[PDB]
DNA sequence: GTCGTCTGGCGAGCGCGCCGTTACACCAT
RNA sequence: GCGGCGCGC
DNA sequence: ATGGTGTATCGTCGCCAGACGAC
């Protein structure tokens, strides 16, 4: 009962228990980041980008799919999609910029990656809580979210299990990275190690 | 189903409007097939049948019997006494009516059940009686003379025969009277009156009168395309229903074409110019046609004639040189004579009333045309309909709405109509009131009254209202007729300051609102490149907020304009208030523009039309009474309140004389306009030659401190609490704001010796004003959300600090409240808890809480959750402020019916008694007496054995029902306090 | 210039020339509508979806997915997707859940609609203004557009054919309509004509 | 499926009246 | 029916 | 004289009615 108030869709836990591949994508105001994981718990991959057109004030959806589409092309395969559920609140009468691009984001994002769903409708993308990212890790404080900087780099700069071939890679972007708040990014990746801790 | 339902709505229609034929064909019809012989009951058969019986028409009701032998059915009561009146209509052979009377009685049907159990007309019944009488001439019914009359303990001396009868009579005569009824009369006939506006009038120019030229053609046009409009429909109508087939061609023949097309005319004039929801427009036309039709039924049927007779009778007990051989009560004087009663309506179905709704809307669409171009260039001679569907926002939702054009619009805002529309019964009347004698019979004529204004319900109410015995509301209704005869009249002196004040330059400080003209404008405009980061998003923060003051102030002046023009329509006349009630027992006035439950100018423009000499006292209560509404003197005996009015007659002198010249004395009081009343009456008293020989027409108050802690007070007996709240005898009057503002003053005083910023802030800012809306409501059922609103609401017009959000102020005003019943009101405490709990364990096994007052009326919540659940949280949240308003309504009641045996004029605000200068003392006298016996039975014990009997009586749920009855056995002991020292105390009602 | 404000995604004019097929959408809170025309302004199609899970306070997207999914696979094939566009603005506090609504359902229809844009690069679902189609029908006054049922009745009972076999369900259709009325089904043919008459054969 | 414990969203004392439902800002023959 | 206000207890 | 267009404040709380576990 507890992945119910964790996960939005009612997906079944056998499918859950049986994964491989999972992608893990986090959107914001400016970028968006990825990170490919499997059953193994080993980064196959882990991308971030900045090249967003979106939000310059005019709100289109053929400039929304568009790098929506160029996006979702540099991504490879996986069993299972999660991304991000923020809990905004219609009542609140401010950030409804934002919301409005949350909720856009989510619905090309849900159609455009459910593929084969005509052909059988089995949901391949599930959104999972942020206080539940905040409270499993415990780097939250009460009402509230902090950074978690700290914590990426006491894993690097096990349970990551970064790859020997692209560590090099993964190094240089970590160092390389002190502003534009990568780890409001790296969330995903925090993300992704709580979907394989709590759903198995 | 709706079928039926609709076919018997049409049946009915045609039985009301004389189109027999026309529903004999479509009963023909519908009874030849097979198909639609079937949901067809005996309701259309026998309506039919007593429509052929009104009028002659033998052979049809014969005919219509054997319908219903074919059909199978078995006739019954009705359908007898249907036949029975058409032989009565045109004499018939003696066998013809036993052989009928015969078969009535054989089958098990009675021969007196139509005469009881069957509802007729008199003339009907008269009929029937006289079919009778040809073979038994001997037939008679009980007479029943003597009516009920009430005996409960609380009500026996007010319908004892024995004793000193000294009802107050008008000071008009019976000609004088009986002329205001005529004109009542006439202005009730017509559903709308005009009045001319108080707008300061603009001289017509050239485009002016040009606009109202064009606009009076335009409507003729339009009357005349809608008189042939409504033709075509109703010849398509009569056509469809020739094929029978069910339409609304009765429905829409229920009044005269030239009422509809006025309707339909007066309801496009008052379409908002932004527009409205259709479906609104729909249900707000078919009400309208129904009321007109229950109005101008009266005029053919030939009540209105019996009516105005009985009426002429029924005023010699009210006229000034009219007398009667033996005096009584309003009520029980028209109870006798044989005087009519309005019986109930019975409501059209949903879906007829929004098909009618909806054709009259689209018949105003269609039919409506004005030319394109306002301009004189009449080239091409386009018409272009007025009136447009638009699917646009509403709420969250989408709604199709109706718009005008704009230049329609345009032509109705050049050409400024100087008249205001009102209804006939949001008017006062012009005549005295009916008197009260069912939930379905009073106050308005030819029009339909219920006594209860709650919406919500409404058919649970008006059920429990309906079964207890007739008894029961007499004490009600003569509560409500008393009320009702009270003459009001309008003080002149005051409107001509308030009008000189209102078409100018307003006074907002003084409760008159300001023209839009002084509207506040923005400090400057917006620039193409911002100097700051700040600028250019502050504009629409400093701007939105104008725009919002402008709506404000332009709601307030159409209010303020609403309510003036209606007071200076009944400058020169003499005018009555008719009054209803709520669920709780709460009294309010029918008329809601303008009242004595009314702000500062509403209750300084009213005075009592009839007058009484000052007498030996008269004069210090008027006093007493100014220095109470100047407010600066609350915590001072009589005697330093008489003093100070003394002291300062100069400047009550100087504000009746110069109100607006001199100095402003009245001005800087919590009620300057009464407070201005109050100078003038004193001022005028004073300089006459005999104080005590001056006839005074000012109402004069007199109020509880807090009337819901008086009565918790009283129930618990509790004795250190009832000193607070003036229920002991002492020489200073005694306030609870004051010592609920003291507590939380020292307390926040304690808490700023620690560390905290919002105590520190408070300091100096907290009086009894503050908190006196929230301590007087926390008895009402407020929470903690609506008084911290109300405290903030409170604080948003002092020089506090921008800390508006004092969440502090509420958790301390009710911490200490609480601390104060722990010290003296523990007995407030523990009932009202008792109550709360028995509320949730009643709505727990999915009942609503009933109950009966002292008084006899029963009393139900309608609260419920969207047969249906009850709502618990508002069930039982609002069980203890019902019962208290119950009480205090009991306690008006009591007061109202034992101040009328003394000659005295009683009006009530609620908790606040309004009477003559001359009867104060005695209506003190009478209030605290009925406070001490409404009292002295055990009220608690009485409320538990009825939830104990009423609730907790079957044996189903065993488990929930002990510990119902446990909790419901469980009343609080009393305290020690002596109920009859009630009678001795001097601040209890000031 | 004209067309850049009446069609926004701006695509090129030959495309818009050799049209063979369209199908114009009208969604509302409440219900869908949908007609298809085959260059002749022949109907082919013409329907509407009522019952609704939606706006029922919880905007969830899974339901969104799946009522959109259900709406288009009754959806024949087309050349073009034509679908109305509203003027709300987010400056509208009141009407933000409309507006969200909305949005939502514009951007799954632009996602599942355009089944084959990333291997082309071309657009196939299109946005038109309602006020311009007001405009060019004289359904505008003031600022508001009006309802346009009597012109359709017109219409039923040149400028659009109806297949004889398909005419008098139609009707019936429309006679289902009086009682209470949809706006939207109007609306659906007045865009596809207002589309075969503004940026088609013109 | 059914019904017993648990948690997360709901709503704020009544009565009456008014108004509104849809920013205004920059500009030039 | 919703929102913004105002008044009475 | 007008039409041409334009788009990134909440701050409480308690409690009870639907939702999921045991049968």
């Amino acid at each position: 009962r507890f992945l119910r108030k964790l996960l939005k869709p009612d997906i079944e836990r056998e499918r859950l228990k049986a994964v491989n591949s999972i992608i893990s994508i986090v959107f914001g105001t400016r970028r968006i980041a990825w990170a490919h994981l499997d059953r193994k718990l080993t980064v196959l991959d882990w991308q971030q980008s900045d090249r967003w057109s979106l939000m310059r004030g005019i709100y289109s959806s053929s400039v929304y799919l568009e790098e929506i589409s160029s996006i979702i092309s540099k991504m490879p395969k996986a069993d299972f999609y999660v991304l991000e559920k923020t809990g905004l609140s219609i009542q609140n009468s401010s950030l409804f910029p934002i919301l409005l691009h949350f909720h856009i984001m989510e619905a090309m994002l849900y159609a455009l990656l459910n593929k084969t769903f005509a052909q059988d409708g089995q949901h391949q993308v599930l959104s999972m809580n942020r206080n539940a990212v905040g409270k499993h890790f415990e780097l939250m404080i009460g009402d509230s979210r902090t950074s978690g900087k700290e914590l990426v780099k006491q894993f690097l700069f096990p349970r990551v299990f970064f790859p020997s071939d692209k560590i090099v890679h993964y190094r240089q972007m970590f160092l390389s990275t002190e502003l534009q708040r990568v780890e409001e990014l790296y969330d995903s990746l925090l993300q992704a190690i709580a979907f394989y801790e709590l759903a198995v | 189903s709706g079928q039926q339902q609709r076919l018997l709505a049409f049946f009915k229609c045609c039985l009301l409007t004389d189109q027999l034929p026309l529903a004999h064909h479509l009963l023909v019809v519908h009874h030849g097939q097979r198909q639609k012989r079937k949901l067809l009951t005996l309701d259309m058969y026998n309506a039919v049948m007593l429509g052929w019986a009104r009028q002659g028409a033998f052979k049809e009701l014969v005919y219509v019997l054997f319908m219903v032998k074919d059909a199978g059915l078995t006739p019954d009561l009705l359908s007898y006494a249907a036949a029975l009146q058409c032989m009565g209509r045109q004499d018939q052979d003696a066998g013809t009516i036993e052989r009928c009377l015969e078969q009535m009685s054989q089958e098990g049907l009675k021969l007196q059940a139509l005469f009881t159990a069957v509802l007729l007309s008199e003339e009907d019944r008269a009929t029937v009686l006289k079919a009778v009488h040809k073979v038994k001439p001997t037939f008679s019914l009980p007479p029943q003379l003597p009516p009920p009359v009430n005996t409960s303990k609380l009500l026996r001396d007010v319908y004892a025969k024995d004793g000193r009868v000294s009802y107050p009579k008008l000071h008009l005569p019976l000609k004088t009277l009986q002329c205001l009824f005529e004109k009542q009369l006439h202005m009730e006939l017509a559903s709308r009156v005009c009045v001319v506006s108080v707008e300061k009038p603009t001289l017509p120019s050239k485009e002016v009168k040009h606009a109202r030229k064009t606009l009076k053609t335009l409507r003729d046009q339009w009357e005349k395309a809608l008189c042939r409009a409504l033709r075509e429909t109703k010849n398509r109508l009569e056509r469809e229903v020739y094929e029978g087939r069910f339409s609304l061609y009765p429905f829409l023949c229920l009044l005269d074409e030239r009422e509809v097309v006025r309707m339909l005319l007066q309801v496009l004039q008052a379409l908002p110019a932004q527009g409205e929801s259709f479906t609104t427009l729909a249900r707000e036309l078919s009400a309208r046609t129904f009321s007109r039709h229950v109005v101008q039924r009266q005029r053919v049927s030939g009540q209105v004639q019996a009516l105005q007779n009985h009426y002429r009778k029924y005023l010699c007990l009210l006229a000034s040189d009219a007398e009667v051989p033996e005096p009584c009560l309003p009520r029980q004087y028209w109870e006798a004579l044989g005087a009519p009663e309005a019986l109930r309506e019975q409501p059209w179905p949903l879906p007829v009333q929004m098909e009618l709704g909806k054709l009259l809307a689209e018949m105003l669409v269609q039919a409506t045309q004005m030319p394109c171009s306002l301009d004189k260039p009449h080239r091409s001679s386009r018409l272009v309909p007025v009136l447009y569907h638009v699917y646009s926002f509403r709420n969250v939702q989408q709604i199709g709405i109706l718009k005008p054009h704009p230049a329609y619009v345009q032509l109705l805002e050049k050409a400024a109509e100087p008249t205001l529309t009102f209804e006939a019964v949001d008017v006062p009347m012009l005549c005295p009131p009916l008197p009260w004698t069912s939930p379905h019979s009073g106050a308005f004529l030819l029009s339909p009254t219920k006594l209860m204004r709650t919406v919500e319900g409404a058919t649970q109410h008006q059920e429990l209202l309906e079964t207890c015995p007739p008894t029961a509301l007499h004490g009600a209704l003569d509560a409500l007729t008393q009320l009702g005869n009270c003459a009001w009249r309008v003080n002149g002196r005051v409107l001509d300051l308030v009008l000189q004040l209102f078409q100018a330059k307003g006074c907002p400080q003084l409760g008159v609102p300001a023209p839009p003209s002084e509207a506040p404008q923005p400090p400057e405009a917006h620039l193409p490149h911002s100097a700051a980061p700040a600028r250019k998003a502050e504009l629409r923060r400093e701007l939105a907020h104008c725009q919002k003051v402008a709506r404000e102030m332009h709601s307030l002046r159409a209010e303020a304009l609403y309510r003036l023009s209606l007071a200076q329509h009944l400058r020169d006349r003499v005018f009555w208030l008719p009054h209803n009630m709520d669920f709780r027992g709460r009294t309010y006035p029918c008329p809601p523009h303008f009242n004595h439950l009314g702000s500062d100018v509403a209750r300084a423009l009213l005075e009592f039309a009839q007058g009484r000499p000052l007498g030996p006292h008269g004069l210090d209560w008027l006093k007493i009474h100014l220095v109470n509404l100047t407010g600066l003197k609350k915590r001072e005996p009589l005697r330093k309140r008489l003093a100070f009015a003394e002291e300062v007659m100069d400047d009550i002198l100087d504000s009746a004389d110069q109100p607006l010249t001199g100095r402003k004395w009245w001005m800087g009081a919590e009620e300057p306009w009464q407070t201005l009343a109050c100078c003038m009456e004193v001022a005028n008293a004073v300089r006459a030659s005999d104080p005590a020989a001056y006839v005074s027409h000012l109402p004069v108050h007199q109020d509880g401190s807090c009337n819901g802690l008086q009565h918790y007070a009283a129930l618990g007996r509790d004795s250190v609490g009832a000193a607070s709240v003036n229920l002991e005898p002492s020489d200073v009057p005694q306030d609870v704001y004051s010592g609920v503002a003291a507590q939380v003053e020292v307390f926040r005083r304690q808490d700023a010796q620690r560390g905290m910023r919002v105590a520190q802030v408070l300091e100096g800012f907290i009086t009894r004003k503050v908190v006196k809306q929230t301590v007087m409501t926390v008895v009402y059922g407020v929470t903690r959300y609506g008084g911290r609103l109300q405290i903030e609401k409170r604080l948003r017009e002092l020089s506090d600090f921008p800390q508006e959000f004092v969440w502090e102020a509420s958790h301390y005003l009710v911490r200490q409240v609480f601390k104060s019943l722990q010290e003296m009101f523990s007995g407030t405490r523990a009932i009202q808890h008792w109550l709360t709990e028995s509320a949730r364990l009643i709505s727990h096994m999915g009942s609503v809480v009933e109950w009966v007052t002292p008084l006899g009326v029963p009393v139900i919540q309608p609260y419920r959750l969207d047969s249906r659940k009850p709502n618990t949280r508002k069930q039982k949240n609002g069980f203890p402020p019902n019962f208290i308003h119950s009480l205090d309504s009991s306690h008006m009641m009591l007061t109202a019916l034992h101040c009328y045996r003394k000659g005295l004029t009683f009006v009530s605000v609620h908790d606040c008694y309004w009477t003559h200068a001359a009867d104060v003392s005695v209506m003190n006298q009478v209030c605290r007496e009925q406070f001490v016996r409404l009292h002295s039975e055990p009220i608690l014990q009485d409320l538990s054995r009825f939830l104990v009997k009423r609730f907790c009586s079957e044996p189903q749920k065993i488990l929930e029902a002990s510990q119902l009855k446990e909790t419901l056995q469980a009343v609080p002991k009393p305290g020690a306090f002596d109920l009859e020292q009630v009678k001795r105390s001097t601040y209890f009602f000031s």
